[PDB]
């Protein structure tokens, strides 16, 4: 009897110990939520420096076809 | 002497006169001197 009052003053810190973990996994997990949000964001200015790269690949296949010109209208798209 | 005095500045005239200079075969100049309606190049060979 009194050796299992001691146990379940063992049980108690383990129980303590518990709830903490078990915060600390919540607090976890919120943190991996943050963490995909900022990624995303990231990904945004990566996609954003990728328009940036359309830009100037555009820009040189547009130069080198006036380039190689070797041997019209005006219709183009302005957005 | 009189005839290679001559016959030298004759040549010297000759290889400086006959120097393929750079002429206004550019693109640059018109290009950005004569804002038209776009094409490929149109140097004004008239």
């Amino acid at each position: 009897s009194p050796a299992l009052l001691a146990r379940v003053n063992e049980k108690k810190a383990e129980l303590e110990n518990l709830k903490e973990l078990r915060d600390l996994s919540a607090a976890v997990a919120a943190q991996m939520e943050a963490l995909e949000q900022k990624l995303s964001t990231l990904s945004s200015g990566t996609e954003a420096i990728a328009t940036v790269l359309a830009n100037w690949h555009n820009v040189l296949r547009a130069i080198s076809m006036a380039s190689a010109k070797i041997p019209p209208q005006t219709l183009v798209r302005i957005p | 002497l009189l005839s290679a005095h001559l016959e030298q500045i004759s040549i010297s005239c000759q290889g400086i006169d006959s120097l393929p200079f750079p002429p206004p075969k550019i693109f640059t100049n018109a290009l950005l001197s004569n804002p038209d309606i776009t094409s490929l190049i149109r140097d004004t060979e008239a």
